RNA sequence: GCGUAGCAUGCUACGUCAUUCUCCUAAGAAGCUA
RNA sequence: UAAUAGCUUCUUAGGAGAAUGACGUAGCAUGCUACGC
């Protein structure tokens, strides 16, 4: 049966960098108790495997980041780092692509369900996610189309849609290239077979699946967080157009999203010592930890400020009640002590002299209110800054 | 749970279990406190008792605090310290309590009874928290005492609209008028639950009162009752909010020809404008009243909250206010049970007017631009710290005067009370004297006014109208009833009923009599509007007939009878008992 | 740091018109996040005073809300 | 350490060390090192309930803290923010910020937000001539560190009074407070 | 602990072990009370262990209890509340209207959007500027969904009553923007 | 030489307690990201 | 009014395990001594 589900639409008192209202979708609970039910096994699943594509699951700590990074350099031949953006990514992208990423997901049910189970799944998925009764003030309207941000299955879904666009991107600059310019004889029956398995092949060839497969992770190879993507191509491919480049992500995005992409909010970082320029909106940087060199995150000082300064609650205002929100703080703002700019590195021992003078007061206030210290105190260990320096050190 | 110190606003988390009123009270000051007097038990955020499977110790130099509990000398964990010591009492913001000298006033106000005099005259020339505190005590015990009064039931009905009284052997009876309310029990086997609220008033024959409930609940003789309580809340404002003389009229707008009658009080008006608060005393009937209106034409657009301690007071106010102010913008705020009879010919009961008249005691929390007091001899510290608390301002204004009667002070039975301890207002106005004042009868004959310059005002009023010759002076001995705890005096109204119908011109005068029992009795046997001295003072009558019921120290007080006689406006007749009293006026003859 | 003064200053305003019920009135309330916002998206110290000004108006146009003598004397 | 079962403890510690400073032999010394250890199991066990007991009490004192300190702030949330918006707008030291608030003490207050751009309307009200002294010089008005054009005077009954009008001797019998509409020069 | 009568073997073999001791009584007598005083503290200890169990799941279970009721308890309440939402919606329905299109429909279904659309009796507009105003439902009777409507009452953002005479083209201004116009089927 | 009894030393099993560490779960507070 | 998912910090409680120490009991191995054969 098919389930119609209202979902409401709140506004989100966050942080921001802009003064355009962002917002979330509240799903109901029939409809986020039967997705979890239906999708949570593979979603675990997901987010449990270290070394692939997707990276959800996987922490920035303990050297979780060199190890994602590294994985992305994963021997290609000429590596140029890349990475693009997709405008009004949840309300722009068209229903085919929502009902393909939903297909894929569901792919996993060759056993548990049957052809109309799964039929009925997607059915009840289109019904509360994709095309829904939208709650906004009291108001009931149409959703015409494109994701809601809160279903259960929303960062793995848009995974698959940026995975997807990206092999289109391939595929398609693949295809444009001419053919008689290409000098690499593999690469030019690669594209014939390509041509004959989009349209003059209705079966699917698994081998050929497999080959343009593997040459895409062998020259394309990525890094997937459901919006954010970090591509380590091969830059001779690339300029030979045998791999896509911005300006086929560019034309893809025109020809299946309806939006333009710009170049101004697209990197591409030439020399690979310093990383990717931004990725899930940390920079990286290439640090010297104990012997050997890795690559630590590190965020906008402009943010952990704006963070220390502005709250959202009046009781957060208080400071000696909320020492752990500046350990939290520091702990994020830690890799700015190894950037070469002094005003950067000067954010994290400001937060460490903010925590030891926060722990002072309220040692001060705690012996006023009373006539005794306390017994045990283990805060001298946030204003050191080892407590941190640990935090990104790959022995845990 | 934390707080302020009384008497010195350090930090505290300590408060007094023996006090009615639990005040705050920092380490040294709560040793002090229960050191010297007969208080014992403090409430920290858990209370100071022993924490044994089963010990009832509550002295706190008997205890301390031992393992993680306050236990007793001999159940303390072997582990000790001592909580009342070092000159100090264990709690919490301890190393900053700074003590005072003032925890020897303390001391007399927590413990005393408010029984004699000098209690009242020390809970009105102490410090500003303690004229706080003192109030608030005073009033719970005043509630307190009515815990004391005895319980009732029924006798029997023979008449449904009269009950039969019966009162508990042993215990005193409180006395039967519209003050006091009732509710009641059926404990038989069965239902020992309330059954209604209820109010009495005495029967003129034999034993019988003639009662009034909410519902219509009859009572099988088993039913009967018992006086409620009114709990006191707390209260934080200052009694007077500090004066500041400002350089110039600030917050408020002269008038284009205010009047051709108000046109003498504009300096007094000036006046009020220039200072924070101003305070007006005048001998009754000279322009006291007459001048808040007139202050209100003067300052058209200021909103302003006329207030006062009583009802029959505030109601001609109103009265006067609608036949001079303009009658759309006013209103009248009534309590929720309106125990009295209010004034109903404005919108009643809207508070966002421009002109809004109230009770002390019902006054909505809101703003103004000049708040005007009224006849604060009725008011205690109690009113104005409510007054100053609900209602912020830009002016305040007190009109009144001490020589007319003070607020009941039902506690006080030994000695009398001065004029100057009244509330904080008059000791003001008998310390360095009124900021305005205005001595010249407006309203009362010439005889009257000739006779009360005599008995209260030490020969200060001169006046403006002529002796009418109806001030007369009644000569009759009164007999006494003791009936219904306030005195009747049948044979005095009497004398009044054999001679009302030889005065065709007196059918009209108001009765006034100082008991409630006679004043209320009268209604029947001769049919004129009836009122109590006490109510009486602020409204003015064409005519008054006042009748000295029994010679006591409340009817012989020269505060009451003066504030009496003035209410009459062309005419009065008096029956007195006093040889005195009805030979220190002059008046006819018969 | 005077850009940034201006940037918080603000921030306490409209939490103090906030606090006030000036969101009740919501073209009144329109006008106040819209000088709150472009006060935080400023990059010249002028437009920010200026803006800062417009906006203090509002608070110092309600009488009935805040005491600006003892407001102003506790300074 | 100042309790009961330390004093066994040390007293049974100090036996020891005297019986193991001769420590002949041998039924004696390994007596006093079971006694010693008996003693010991029960002084650590009374310690582990010690620490067990100031553990809690820790546990309390920073969680009525929390509670307290919490409260307390919840509960002056509109004064404090107001004296805190007052001390920043003194630390700006802006001329313009300080001429509106030095105003708004007199009274001066304006009637709408003060408007930005050129020719746009201010509606301000003027409580007395002192105010209208200083700001109002001719046809020009001071506010805001701008100069505004005058272009209405009218009174609490709405009446135009013309700008001849207001002096030391005609207003005291106007209809003050003034209201005066004025446009940005 | 001290209901088991492993307490009261302790204490006997403990008064023993004292007053055999206070006694002077002879090395093997000693030895053998101190074995039967140590075997007796041991069963009691060992019991005192079942009691913690006991004591501890017990608790557990009463916890385990209290929570199942009251999820059983706070269960029924939300039952009710959408039970007597569901019926008062029910009682919301323009029946006549509704069973007027639902037997038209040739197999008794019908889409969602055209239920108000055909049977709501009350109709909002919600209109940002005066242009739209004018456009849409200028006048005291408009047409929208080939029906007519009566304008009833015009309110503003802020919930304030505006009257037809207030939306003009140089009133605009003044007026707090979205206006909710509210009609009734005619 | 054997049996019984006692003392001392050592190993294993079990029960109880103290300390430290790891993990598994539950509950709560918070931070960041998409 | 306040979504889905991931990671991290801190605190409390419960269970299980490990390690060390302490006591008690039982079993086994050895040395010395008393009695009987
Ligand atoms: C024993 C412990 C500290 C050790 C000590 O030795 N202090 C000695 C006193 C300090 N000197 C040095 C000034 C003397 C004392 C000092 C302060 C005491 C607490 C607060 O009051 C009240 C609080 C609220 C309720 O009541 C419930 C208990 C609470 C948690 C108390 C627990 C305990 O009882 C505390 C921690
Ligand atoms: N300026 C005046 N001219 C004439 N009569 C006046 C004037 N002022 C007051 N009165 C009269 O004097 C009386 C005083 O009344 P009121 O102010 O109520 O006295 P009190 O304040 O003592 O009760 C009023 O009834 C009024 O008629
Ligand atoms: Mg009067
Ligand atoms: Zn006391
Ligand atoms: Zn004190
Ligand atoms: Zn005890």
């Amino acid at each position: 049966n098919v389930i119609p589900t209202i979902t409401q639409m709140n506004l989100k008192y966050a942080i921001s960098a802009k003064n355009r209202a962002r917002t979330v979708a509240g799903v109901s609970i029939c409809s986020t108790m039967t997705n979890r039910q239906f999708h949570q096994k593979l979603l675990k699943s997901i987010a449990a495997t270290r070394g692939a594509t997707v990276v959800i699951g996987t922490s920035k700590f303990y050297g979780g980041w060199h190890n994602m990074l590294k994985t992305v350099y994963s021997d290609v031949e000429n590596p140029h780092l890349m990475g693009w953006d997709y405008p009004k990514c949840d309300r722009a992208m068209p229903n085919m692509l929502r009902i393909m990423a939903s297909l894929v997901l569901a792919r996993k049910h060759t056993t548990c369900c049957s052809l109309s189970h799964r039929f009925y799944r997607l059915a009840n998925e289109c019904a509360q996610v994709l095309s829904e009764m939208v709650m906004c003030g009291g108001s009931l309207y149409v959703k015409p189309g494109g994701t809601s941000s809160g279903d259960a299955t929303t960062a793995y879904a848009n995974s698959v849609f940026n995975i997807c666009q990206a092999v289109t991107a391939n595929v398609n600059a693949l295809l444009s290239t001419d053919g008689n310019k290409i000098a690499d004889k593999y690469v030019r029956n690669l594209q014939h077979r390509l041509y004959e398995c989009l349209y003059r092949n209705r079966d699917v060839d698994t081998d050929f699946v497999n080959e343009f497969y593997a040459y895409l992770r062998k020259h394309f190879s990525m890094m997937i967080l459901s919006d954010d993507a970090v591509v380590c191509f091969n830059s001779t491919y690339a300029s030979q157009g045998l791999v896509a480049s911005i300006k086929n992500f560019k034309s893809v995005l025109y020809y299946q999203n309806n939006v333009f992409m710009s170049e101004a909010k697209c990197w591409t970082e030439t020399d690979l010592t310093k990383g990717p320029h931004e990725f899930c909106s940390q920079h990286t940087m290439l640090v010297k930890q104990g012997d050997d060199y890795v690559y630590l995150p590190y965020p906008d000082p402009s943010r952990i400020l704006g963070a220390g300064c502005f709250v959202d609650d009046i009781v957060k205002t208080d400071g000696t009640l909320m020492i752990e929100r500046f350990v939290s703080l520091a702990i994020d703002a830690y890799p700015l002590t190894k950037h070469p700019n002094q005003e950067y590195a000067d954010v994290f021992h400001l937060y460490l002299q903010y925590i030891r003078k926060l722990h002072d007061e309220l040692t001060g206030h705690m012996l006023d209110m009373y006539s005794v210290m306390l017994t045990n105190d283990n805060t001298s260990r946030y204003w050191e800054p080892e407590f941190y320096e640990a935090m990104y050190t790959p022995h845990t | 749970a934390v707080g302020a110190c009384v008497l010195c606003n350090s930090q505290t988390s300590l408060r007094c279990g023996a006090c009615i009123r639990r005040p705050f009270l920092c380490c040294k000051c709560c040793y002090d406190h229960v050191i010297s007097t007969s208080h014992k038990l403090v409430l920290s955020v858990n209370p100071y008792v022993c924490n044994a499977p089963g010990c009832d110790v509550t002295d706190v130099t008997q205890l301390y605090l031992g393992g993680m509990s306050y236990y007793c000398k001999s159940h303390k964990p072997p582990i000790s310290f001592p909580l009342c010591a070092n000159g100090q009492v264990f709690g919490l913001y301890k190393n900053t309590c700074v003590g005072s000298d003032n925890v020897t006033d303390f001391n007399a106000i927590a413990t005393c009874d408010w029984t004699n005099a000098g209690d009242y005259i020390l809970a009105n020339t102490c410090t500003e928290r303690l004229k706080l505190f003192a109030a608030e005590t005073l009033k719970a015990t005043e509630e307190t005492f009515k815990l004391s009064y005895g319980i009732a039931t029924v006798r029997e009905v023979l008449s449904d609209r009269e009950l039969h009284l019966s009162w508990e052997v042993g215990k005193p009876r409180p006395p039967l008028n519209r003050n006091y309310v009732f509710t009641g029990y059926r404990v038989t086997k069965n239902s020992k639950v309330q059954i209604g609220e209820y109010t009495f008033e005495k029967g003129d024959y034999g034993d019988a009162v003639v009662y009034r409930g909410t519902t219509t609940y009859k009572l099988n003789v088993g039913d009967y009752f018992v006086l409620t309580s009114h709990t006191v809340m707390p209260l934080s404002a200052p009694t007077l909010v500090p004066q500041e003389h400002y350089v110039r009229i600030t917050g408020l707008y002269p008038t284009l020809n205010i009047s051709d009658e108000f046109s003498s009080n504009v300096a007094n008006y000036q006046k009020v404008g220039m200072q924070k608060y101003s305070t007006l005393q005048g001998p009754p009937g000279t322009g006291k009243s007459h001048f808040a209106i007139g202050l209100a034409l003067y300052y058209p657009s200021a909103r302003i909250v006329y207030t006062a301690c009583s009802h029959a007071a505030v109601d001609a106010l109103c009265e006067k206010a609608l036949k001079y102010l303009p009658i759309d913008k006013c209103s009248r705020i009534i309590p929720a049970r309106a125990r009295v009879e209010c004034f109903d010919k404005f919108k009643v009961n809207s508070t966002l007017e421009q002109y809004v008249f109230c009770t002390v005691n019902a006054l909505p929390e809101t703003t103004a631009d000049i708040v005007v007091f009224d006849e604060i001899s009725m008011a205690t510290n109690y009113d104005l710290s409510v007054v100053n608390a609900r209602l912020r301002a830009k002016h305040y204004v007190y009109i009144g005067d001490p020589a007319q009667l003070p607020a009941p002070r039902t506690l006080l039975t030994k000695g009398t009370l001065e004029p100057e301890y009244f509330n904080s207002v008059c000791r003001l106005m008998k310390t360095i004297g009124p900021d305005m004042f205005l001595g010249t009868c407006r309203r009362c004959p010439a005889e009257i006014v000739d006779t009360v310059s005599a008995l209260v005002y030490d020969n200060k009023l001169k006046a403006h109208k002529d002796k009418s010759a109806q001030c007369f002076k009644m000569f009759y001995k009164g007999v006494i009833t003791h009936d219904v705890s306030s005195a009747i005096n049948r044979p005095q109204i009497g004398v009044v009923r054999e001679f009302l119908t030889r005065n065709p011109a007196w059918r009209k005068a108001v009765f006034i009599s100082p008991y409630n029992s006679q004043n209320a009795v009268a209604s029947k046997i001769l049919g004129l509007p009836t009122q109590t001295v006490d109510s009486s003072q602020g409204s003015e009558y064409d005519y008054v007939i006042f009748t000295q019921t029994t010679e006591t120290a409340h009817s012989c007080n020269v505060n009451r009878f003066n504030v009496a006689i003035t209410r009459a406006k062309v005419g009065i007749l008096c029956i007195m008992s006093d040889r005195d009293l009805y030979d220190k006026l002059q008046f006819t003859s018969l | 740091s005077k850009m940034s003064d201006v940037k918080c200053t603000s921030v306490v305003l409209l939490s103090v018109l906030q606090q006030l019920r000036v969101e009740s009135s919501s073209k009144l309330w329109a006008q106040c996040v819209q000088l709150h916002n472009d006060i935080l998206l400023a990059k010249d110290t002028t437009e920010a005073f200026e803006k800062m000004v417009s906006l203090l108006s509002v608070l110092l146009s309600m009488q009935g809300a805040v005491d600006i003598n003892k407001l102003c004397e506790e300074m | 350490s100042s309790l009961p079962s330390y004093a066994a403890f040390a007293t049974a510690q100090e036996a020891y060390e005297q019986a193991v400073a001769n420590g002949d032999s041998e039924v004696v010394l390994k007596k006093l090192k079971k006694s010693l250890n008996v003693a010991k199991s029960e002084f650590d066990r009374d310690a582990a309930m010690q620490r067990k007991l100031e553990k809690m009490a820790d546990q309390a004192m920073t969680q009525m803290y929390k509670q307290a300190r919490s409260e307390d702030k919840r509960a002056k949330v509109t004064s404090a923010m107001q004296t805190m918006l007052f001390t920043m707008l003194r630390k700006l030291d802006n001329d313009a910020l300080n001429n509106i608030i030095n105003n708004a003490r007199d009274g001066c207050v304006p009637l709408n937000i003060i408007p930005l751009t050129t020719a746009a309307k201010l509606m301000v009200v003027i409580p007395d001539y002192n105010t209208y002294k200083n700001t109002c010089d001719g046809t020009t008005f001071t506010y805001a560190s701008a100069l505004w054009e005058i272009q209405q005077v009218v009174d609490a009954d709405s009446k135009i009074v013309q700008l001849s009008e207001i002096s030391m001797d005609n207003s005291p019998n106007l209809a003050w407070p003034l209201i005066v509409t004025a446009l940005r020069a």
